[PDB]
């Protein structure tokens, strides 16, 4: 996942 | 065009401020004291110039701006607002700062450094006729520093003087603010600052101190403690960092004291046995040796109800367990 | 029910994840206009992971209850399926190969069907569903359902020569499948006339894939001998 | 069908292959005009949606323009708020191009889905970034936002004028955000304080582009609130006969 | 501490609710600034050293504490150090959208 | 999608402009006499600065007459004292003409930003031929490599030409028909990662630089370049795996770390890259690591520096003298960040630390030397030598020490 941060909000679905 | 914008004008002024564009893209390349003159002085379209001075001049050309707005120091010709706005922008150029996430830096000289907090008080002292303004300024001061120690202190000193200079004039008062808040914002030198900021009320601004929230862990630790001897070791160890805090930087505690005051409010009910059994015994002391070592600055007016808190909480046990 | 048992026969717990996705499916709809059903259809699918599954898998089920009712849950499973439905597919595998012995009748219509809209609509990894159905197929028996079955399927991948065309290793499959049960298969008029589609099928595709029949093996000799 | 070739269509989308992915992804507008059926729509923006999450910059640029020519069909979406929470899960991103195009996503969406605080927020957010692409797609959503909602336009506006005031803005970027004000006509208090603002805008920024476009913009704003246009027409009559410059003459006249 | 984690089970058990908990939370932390924030760490539950993932926005019960926090910040000056840029964020997002609860 | 995104509308203003500045029939500005302002024998900043501002307003159609004259003439844009704005509005300039006009466009800028010591230095450089090899965009003028616009240029040029040449081998080698597929995917990931090396190595500082002024040209092409990277992170991160592994000068590493928001990525293969058997990707290995960490303090950080400590002790005990030295030299400033990270790593860090102190203190001892540190025991402080290589590692390993105490207690 690098287009999101590690400390980002995570999408859960 | 520089000649007919500096002397009324009407709103022609417009077309020479487009011709002043067009014609010398570079804001301050050709006849540089001109430009200087117009941007910093003691107006209407000055901040659409300085936009344009900032995005559109090369990097030699802002360095060598920045070099004689702080270089010769005794002209009182340039003004405050303009310049800091005008530093806090170059630091803060998108260019610069592109692809980051603005998340958790630039050094300048010690004659310089000076120059710029001399200037921030001057925009203080204009202001004053609040801390506000000082410390929206602060930040570009503590960039510029880049965190030099020995850059932070020089000015430290330099303000003590100011103050010794002054007394409690209103530059004295906006140079005691100005050295709380930078003494907040740097608390790890090991002075404690002399006299003259003991005195002042600015330990209750909205302020935030470098170092707070570590006391604050420390204080935690020192007041939650249970029949553990390994937690009572915990917490003496939390007594002697609290304590020797207290001694080295008493005014940094002070700002703490309703929280402690609201734990000893909440711990006092609880019974003498289990009072005695959970070691309380060794919080209540340990708390009253620190307002002890804490003695000339407790008794102040802003420290005055979470004092008579804690005292409140004393008593309360004092009468609870009289047994 | 929906499988055929008896009370002797042992409470199947993957029939019960089938009655449970029976329960939320049904229940959910309650029978409002498919607008707003569909529209809560799609919330509790995107609450979860699991919760999609179950939907799914009771979408599903229905396709195999009743034919009104299978036409309206696959159109909403092709409206609500978010992955496309794989791992749905998946499941559907497992549940073709292990719960065969026991399907009901009008369950293996509504399934055939359900299968044919799937290659139909050219679905991703509808070769997985067609080589594994295709499997199913006891030979060396003449039982009529089961000759019924493999007519339907062959006229399925009859009327779906390029989807088998787009599917490299499915010809070889269908192609050696289809030998086989030609050597399994004679006697009848009707079984005549299932002869003559089969080898003409298979010679067409022998014929124009004979790069991709080189994989089969020696065994696809074996075949050509016998007939 | 219109089901057969919504998942027959959707089959490309899953293929993998770029090509037939932005190929499915501009098809869909079409299928819209041939089944205005909102069920369809729901379930269409929803694949839509989830497409745009998952997929890169290009796939999410291609769903940006197939929203926008597919604004006539979306107020008939049933989940708006699964449709949108996921859409609004790249903003997150640390790639600014990929929040440049959500923020454009969610400018489009604007007439669906005002009032949503967190949108707001992230356009509140993007505005003060570094990135310009960035920075411009939040000027555009913000756009399409304060035309919609009333609340967020104060917001903005107050926003606005504490950036044109500070100097960290560059001119082009001052230009493209000034027309923004054109839609403060939502309540007369924030149309006058619009016009404060503007005052001084044309006051202490008496170039030619930037004069040019506040002007306008406050032309067009008190033709929306018609309780300014007297002043308005004054101001014009005033700078039509001191100003010297042509272009700001010639647009006085416009 | 009590309070909060029955308000929270209360917040799942019944959701419609949140306005009339994010109001208790407005005047508990108003009413008891310098009790709230020794707790301050554990409800951001903020790591000593690591940086904790950005919790969920639009949450009701994260939004409960959050409410709960600020209004007990009005008047103290030390809570906001203990605060990390995600909760600083989340401020001004609750600020601008919840300007009657979440005071200044 | 820069291009696309490019042509979204913003606001409309720039339609508003185009309606009331062009209407005054100034378009009298004609390519040739751009041509002519830019040939004046001086500078004359004042002309080309009206023609090129004027022509911001130009609609992208008819402004393709002008890509002649603004391509040809950008080489004396690299000379000293050219104003910002020049440059500003030709990069809006050509992006406009970008969008209209790619190819043409990408052909003869490279054509023009040859060094020009080689006057037209094989001008040559068709479609095909920066198709073939993305790499000439980079074989430019070395003044482009301080010019943020025109580098800003170069790097969209090169990101083009890395897809295009992708597409095209790929074509070339389903015509030539008439394995090969592992090659081409080899040769394509070295291209990429080739192109990122370059790059990297552009965002050094030069000597020139070496001879603080952190607000600099420098630092804009840093920051365009690190764009770039974390563009193309995002589109392969395999590529940025391959280039960890090739690795680059750990200068970079501070920057490449702040910079590349993608970089987090790397704690995932970090691990494999450490049991490599060259002893220069473990050092990177290591010396990336203690920058991820400053950065992003994380649990698998900590236990992937858990690793790094752990594999350190390890073949402290493995690696002779020498090697020992050339390891543990760039490695040890890793440790103080390791310590900035992760609190309970202090324990294993200061048994890491002691041991290799000790040993270090014998391998002194074994043989004669200069300054003979074991002697100078009870010394102060000193902050900031071509002696023998085990007092200079005992006195890196003195300092990493006084840097974490140091840290630690303020």
């Amino acid at each position: 996942s690098p287009s999101y941060s590690p400390t980002s909000p995570s999408y859960s679905p | 065009v520089s000649s007919l914008l500096l002397q009324r004008l009407g709103p022609s002024s417009g077309l020479l401020v487009d011709w002043l564009e067009m014609l010398d893209p570079e804001v301050v390349s050709s006849c540089p004291d001109l430009q200087l003159r117009l941007l910093f002085s003691r107006p209407s379209f000055r901040p659409y110039l300085l936009t344009l001075f900032t995005h559109q001049s090369s990097w030699p050309t802002l360095h060598q701006c920045i070099r004689v707005l702080l270089g010769k120091s005794r002209e009182q010709r340039f003004d405050p607002s303009a310049s800091l706005d005008f530093l806090w922008a170059c630091i803060h150029v998108p260019r610069i700062w592109q692809g980051r996430d603005q998340r958790t830096v630039l050094r300048v000289q010690g004659p310089e450094l000076i120059s710029l907090v001399e200037l921030i008080l001057a925009e203080a002292e204009t202001r004053s006729q609040a801390c506000s303004l000082i410390q929206a300024r602060l930040p570009l001061l503590l960039s510029c520093c880049c965190g030099d120690d020995e850059s932070v202190r020089k000015v430290t000193e330099h303000l003590s003087g100011c103050i010794q200079q002054w007394g409690d004039s209103v530059l004295g008062r906006r140079c005691r603010d100005l050295l709380l808040q930078l003494y907040l914002q740097r608390p790890e030198l090991r002075v404690p600052v002399p006299e003259v900021l003991l005195h002042s009320e600015g330990a209750a601004s909205s302020s935030v101190c470098k170092l707070d929230g570590l006391i604050h862990r420390f204080i935690t630790l020192l007041a939650d403690t249970s029949d553990s001897r390994a937690l009572e070791n915990r917490g003496a160890d939390a007594s002697m960092a609290c304590r020797k805090l207290a001694v080295a930087h008493p005014l940094l505690l002070l700002r703490h004291l309703p929280m402690i005051a609201a734990l000893l409010h909440g711990r006092t009910h609880l019974n003498f046995q289990e009072f005695r059994q959970q070691n309380h015994l060794s919080c209540f002391l340990h708390v009253l040796g620190l307002l002890e070592l804490l003695q000339p600055h407790v008794f102040r007016s802003e420290h005055q109800g979470a004092l008579w808190d804690c005292l409140l909480s004393f008593i309360r046990l004092l009468l609870n367990y009289r047994k | 029910r929906l499988l055929l048992s008896t009370s002797l026969d042992a409470k199947d717990e993957l029939e019960e994840r089938l009655e449970r996705c029976m329960s939320i499916v049904t229940s959910m709809t309650a029978g409002v206009s498919e607008r707003e059903a569909n529209d809560a259809l799609n919330a509790y699918v995107c609450k979860g992971l699991p919760q999609h599954e179950e939907i799914c898998l009771g979408l599903f089920t229905l396709i195999l209850t009743e034919p009104a009712q299978a036409q309206k849950c696959y159109r909403d499973l092709a409206l609500v399926s978010r992955d496309g439905m794989n791992i749905v597919l998946n499941k559907i595998n497992q549940i073709l190969m292990e719960k065969y012995l026991k399907l009901q009748d009008t369950c293996r219509t509504q399934l055939v069907w359900l299968v044919r809209e799937l290659v139909k609509s050219g679905v991703l990894g509808a070769d997985g569903v067609c080589m594994t159905f295709m499997k199913q197929i006891a030979g060396g028996d003449v039982t009529a359902k089961n000759i019924w079955l493999a007519e339907s399927v062959l006229d399925i991948l009859t009327e779906q020569r390029e989807w088998v065309l787009k599917s490299s290793i499915l010809i070889a499959m269908a192609v050696y499948t289809y030998l086989r049960l030609i050597v399994d298969h004679h006697g009848t008029a009707q079984l005549q006339a299932l002869r003559q589609k089969e080898v003409d099928f298979c010679i067409s595709l022998l014929r124009e894939r004979f790069m991709e029949c080189l994989m089969i093996g020696r065994d696809l000799v074996r075949l050509l001998q016998n007939v | 069908d219109a089901n057969s070739a919504l998942m027959e269509l959707d089959k490309g989308l899953r293929s993998g292959k770029l090509g037939e992915q932005c190929e499915a992804v501009v098809r869909f507008p079409r299928l819209f005009q041939k089944y205005p059926f909102p069920i369809l729509i729901n379930s269409a923006f929803l694949k839509l949606a989830d497409v745009f999450r998952v997929g890169n910059n290009f796939l999410r640029l291609c769903v940006l323009k197939v929203t926008q020519q597919s604004e006539k069909h979306l107020e008939k979406i049933l989940n708006v708020d699964e449709f949108v929470k996921r859409i609004f899960s790249v903003i997150h991103s640390n790639d600014p191009v990929a929040r440049a195009i959500t923020l454009r996503m969610l400018g489009s969406l604007a007439s669906i889905i005002p009032e949503r605080k967190n949108a707001h927020h992230s356009i509140r957010q993007s505005l003060d970034s570094h990135d310009n692409v960035e920075v411009e797609a939040a000027v555009f959503a913000a756009a399409n936002f304060s035309a919609q909602s009333k609340d967020f336009a104060v917001g903005i506006c107050n926003k606005i004028s504490e950036m044109i005031q500070g100097l960290a803005t560059p001119v082009d970027l001052k230009l493209k955000l000034i027309p923004i004000l054109q839609h403060m006509h939502h309540d007369a208090i924030l149309a006058s304080s619009a016009r404060q603002l503007l005052q001084q805008l044309v006051t202490s920024y008496p170039s030619t582009k930037m004069v040019i476009v506040s002007l306008h913009t406050f032309t067009l704003l008190a033709a929306s609130s018609l309780v300014d246009t007297p002043k308005q027409i004054q101001l014009l009559l005033q700078y039509l006969k001191n100003d010297p410059r042509k272009a700001v003459k010639r647009l006085a006249i416009q | 501490h009590l309070a909060l984690v029955e308000l929270l089970k209360n917040l799942t058990k019944y959701p419609t609710d949140r306005d009339s908990i994010w109001k208790c939370l407005k005047f508990l932390g108003s009413r008891h600034p310098t009790l709230v924030l020794p707790l301050v760490p554990e409800l951001l539950s903020t790591h000593p050293f690591f940086d904790t993932a950005e919790p969920d926005m639009d949450d009701p019960a994260y939004i409960a504490v959050l409410v709960l926090i600020f209004n007990a910040a009005k008047t103290c000056p030390t809570m906001p150090a203990l605060f990390s840029d995600h909760t600083f964020r989340h401020y001004a997002y609750l600020r601008d959208s919840l300007s009657h609860l979440v005071p200044a | 999608v820069d291009d696309w995104i490019c042509e979204e509308e913003i606001t409309g203003t720039d339609a508003l402009l185009r309606r009331m500045l062009l209407t005054n029939n100034a378009k009298n500005h004609s390519p040739k006499q751009l041509q002519e302002a830019f040939s004046a024998v001086p500078v004359n900043n004042t002309q080309v600065m009206q023609i090129i501002e004027h022509l911001t307003l130009l609609s992208a159609s008819e402004l393709i007459p002008y890509a002649e004259v603004l391509t040809s003439n950008m080489s004396q844009l690299l000379n000293s004292g050219v104003p910002r704005r020049i440059l500003q509005t030709v990069n809006k300039l050509w992006m406009v003409l970008n969008t209209v006009m790619p190819r043409r466009l990408w052909v003869m800028t490279v054509n023009a930003l040859q060094p020009s010591i080689k006057f037209v230095r094989q001008q040559k450089y068709t479609q095909n031929d920066l198709m073939i090899d993305p790499l000439i965009v980079l074989r430019c003028d070395q003044r482009v490599h301080r010019c943020p616009p025109l580098m800003d240029i170069t790097l969209h040029m090169l990101n083009g030409y890395l897809l295009a040449s992708k597409a095209y081998l790929s074509a070339h080698l389903k015509e030539t028909e008439q394995t090969r597929e592992e090659l081409k995917n080899a040769l394509l990931a070295a291209q990429d990662s080739a192109a990122v090396q370059i790059l990297l190595e552009i965002c050094l500082p030069t000597e020139e630089e070496k001879a603080d002024n952190l607000l600099c040209n420098l630092r804009e092409v840093q920051c365009l370049i690190c764009c770039l990277l974390h563009q193309m992170y995002i589109a392969d991160p395999n590529i940025a795996k391959l280039v960890h592994f090739q690795g680059y000068p750990c200068e970079l590493l501070p920057l490449t770390v702040a910079g590349i928001p993608s970089m987090h990525i790397c704690l995932d293969f970090i691990p494999e890259l450490i049991a490599q058997p060259e002893l220069e990707k473990q050092i990177f290995a290591i010396q990336l690591l203690s920058h991820l960490c400053i950065q992003y303090a994380l649990p698998k950080s900590l236990s992937v520096a858990r690793l790094a400590v752990n594999v350190m002790g390890t073949l402290l005990t493995v690696l002779t003298q020498a090697k020992r030295y050339a390891f543990f030299m760039p490695t040890l400033p890793s440790l103080v960040s390791f310590c900035r990270a992760f609190p309970p790593l202090y324990e294993d860090i200061m048994s890491l630390l002691i041991q290799i102190g000790q040993v270090c203190a014998s391998d002194v001892a074994t043989q004669t030397r200069d300054i003979d540190p074991i002697i100078t025991r009870l010394q102060q402080i000193k902050e900031k030598g071509s002696m023998d290589p085990d007092v200079q590692l005992c006195h890196c390993i003195e300092r990493t020490v006084i840097e974490i105490i140091n840290m630690s207690v303020s």
